[PDB]
């Protein structure tokens, strides 16, 4: 169950390449308005 | 019974508060883009 780690250890010294890169983890939020946060957050999500 | 007595005396003192704060102060720490960029959708998103 824990041998995982060797594998995973040894894969990290070869990677590859690619684009278009998601929204990594959790950014920061505005801390505002639903409304407009939800706006922003779907015009984003259809311009980009 | 519904509140809708005290509007015109919040109004007033919205104002007054702006003017002493224009007169005195300099906005500078008090944020004043985000509440125009959060209204520049509020206008067409709530009245509609």
């Amino acid at each position: 169950l824990l041998d995982v780690e060797a594998t995973l250890v040894a894969l990290r010294q070869q990677h590859l390449d690619r684009q278009c890169y998601f929204g990594v983890y959790v950014a920061e939020g505005t801390e505002d308005t639903l409304d407009v946060q939800m706006g922003r957050f779907m015009e984003t999500w259809a311009d980009m | 019974i519904d509140i809708s007595s005290g509007q015109y005396q919040d109004r007033l003192i919205s104002l007054i508060a702006l003017e002493l704060e224009h007169r005195r102060q300099n906005v500078t720490s008090l944020p004043i883009a985000a509440v125009v960029s959060i209204h520049d959708s509020v206008m067409l998103q709530y009245e509609r």
